[PDB]
């Protein structure tokens, strides 16, 4: 099987950390005893020294390869990187062949200790431009209600975190949803039918749906104060209703891995939320879900509770056997061992954090999508920017009826403009594929003149001039 | 003109490895981790 091009590059590099000679070393200069030996990239002591709170899963893959492959014979190639299962094997390899009549300890799911995950799949989410997500908050500034979107992007290496993958996003697509002041809830059938055609155009453009965003602002008084502070240390970090939508999105998009026995493991999916800081701004934060316990129990046992920090655990009806969930908390006198014989266990424990950021404006490798970021988006029907062909006379117009190719190609690289053109499918699919590849790639000057000489682009500007 | 001989016996250990109270993890989430060089994080304003 074949993995991603980014995932195979992190596997080949060892990522060792070099050290220097010290006063504690008693050996010679041409050697190393223990104090200047090469440090492994999975040691968590070096991680918390530089305030890195997770061990960068590609290095966690290396720390399990040392346990799988040894100096001894072995002759196995097991590679035990699989999803730990809480479901019940029906055959059970014993005399209690039905679960209605019989269950023993080798098939019973053990009691969940609630230990936090030490490794994250995505180590650092990054963005492309501050003007891209400024249009997303501007949707709230016009209708006053919450929004929703899906993030399309790619992946590359990250040199800050040892053996880490960074998440790059390029554009944000919004599905048609019904907004509300308190929260939001849309139909999953019309979104999945709409997201199927966007994945078609994302393949030729080199994009993949790897993220989503949802807003939560609660403006205070619209004067000096920006927003309220809903999510803090004493309150919930992520609501339990949005854990369900984050869990189903990770199971729909698996990550291919040769080390896993099933063929897919350790999904690379980000969930970002606009919530605001403690003091005064609308700074965002992102956390992703845990694979070890939460990713498998969401198929059978997650039920909604009235508290945003916790989630209710329901009962067993003849196939849905669940084990007891335990966690430690302080009582009125001291700190005690596991107490939970009670439902509504918290879900903030099962989240691992990420580091969001925006790159510097002075230099970058590329940006690939900065045309205007002011074009009316596809499914923004709550706002007034959902126009017909009247917008195409205002937006591009083949500027001033005779456009220069340095000023014409800079507008054609928009994500939602190219996704609006092919829906009319005036051009051929072969000429459309070279149209979107010219706008997204470099050395575009020889191929842009091929587009203007084609009869399909001439019919597009002729059918636009007669219409309003 | 005689002797006294007696042996001994030991029990080594058991462990549980229980840690990570919930109040330490809630303080563990709300912090920062550092950002390379020019990876500003931004502010924003609106809703006049
Ligand atoms: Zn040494
Ligand atoms: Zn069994």
């Amino acid at each position: 099987i074949k993995e991603l091009a980014v995932d195979e590059e992190l596997e080949k590099e060892d990522g060792l950390i070099p050290r220097q000679k010290s006063k504690l070393c008693k050996h010679g200069d041409r050697g190393m005893c223990e104090y200047c030996s090469p440090l492994p990239p999975w040691d968590k002591e070096y991680h918390e020294k530089n305030k890195i709170k997770h061990i960068s899963f590609h290095s966690y893959l290396k720390k399990l390869n040392e346990n799988a492959n040894k100096k001894e014979n072995g002759s196995s190639y097991i590679s035990p990187l699989s999803e730990p299962d809480f479901r019940i094997n029906k055959r059970c390899h014993n005399g209690h062949e039905p679960w209605p009549r019989g269950i023993c300890s080798k098939c019973q799911p053990s009691a969940i200790t609630l230990q936090q995950q030490e490794f994250r799949m995505v180590d650092h989410v990054e963005f492309q431009k501050s003007e891209i997500i400024n249009e997303f908050i501007q949707a709230w500034r016009y209708t006053g209600m919450q929004r929703f979107g899906y993030m399309y992007g790619s992946y590359s290496k990250y040199d800050n975190t040892p053996l880490g993958i960074k998440a790059v996003v390029e554009a944000i697509y919004e599905p048609p949803q019904h907004d509300e002041q308190d929260g939001l809830t849309m139909d999953v059938e019309q979104v999945k039918n709409e997201m199927l055609q966007i994945d078609r155009q994302a393949q030729e453009m080199g994009l993949s749906r790897i993220g989503l965003i949802f807003t939560d602002l609660s403006d205070a008084g619209a004067g000096d104060g920006s927003v309220f502070c809903k999510r803090h240390k004493d309150s919930f970090f992520l609501s339990s209703l949005e854990v369900i939508m984050a869990a189903r999105h990770q199971t729909r998009h698996p990550n291919v891995s040769k080390y896993s026995e099933q063929g897919f493991f350790s999904s690379k999916f980000v969930t970002c939320v606009i919530s605001g800081n403690l003091e005064g701004e609308i700074d965002i934060s992102s956390y992703q879900v845990s694979t070890e316990a939460e990713a498998l129990v969401t198929a059978d046992m997650i039920s909604g509770s009235t508290f945003p920090s916790m989630a209710y655990i329901n009962d067993t009806t003849d196939e849905r056997y669940v084990p007891e969930i335990f966690y430690m908390k302080s009582n009125e006198y001291g700190i005690t061992v596991k107490e939970n014989a009670k439902p509504a266990f918290p879900v903030d424990y099962l989240l691992v954090t990420l580091t969001h950021g925006f790159p510097n404006t002075d230099t970058e490798t590329n940006s690939k999508f900065v045309s205007s970021t002011g074009f009316p988006w596809s499914n923004r029907q709550a706002m007034g920017q959902s126009q017909d062909y009247q917008e195409l006379k205002k937006y591009l117009f083949n500027v001033a009826s005779s456009g220069d190719f340095n000023l014409l190609h800079e507008k054609i690289s928009n994500f939602h403009l190219l996704l609006y053109i092919n829906s009319l499918q005036i051009l051929s699919p072969d000429e459309w594929k070279l149209l979107i590849e010219s706008a997204v790639k470099n050395e575009w000057e020889e191929s842009l003149l091929k587009l203007v000489s084609s009869a399909g682009w001439q019919t597009l500007v002729m059918i636009l001039q007669e219409s309003g | 003109q005689i002797f006294v001989k007696t042996l001994t016996g030991k029990t080594i250990t058991l462990e549980v490895e229980s840690s990570d109270t919930i109040d330490n993890v809630k303080s563990k989430i709300q912090d920062k981790e550092g950002i390379p060089p020019d990876q500003q994080r931004l502010i924003f304003a609106g809703k006049q």
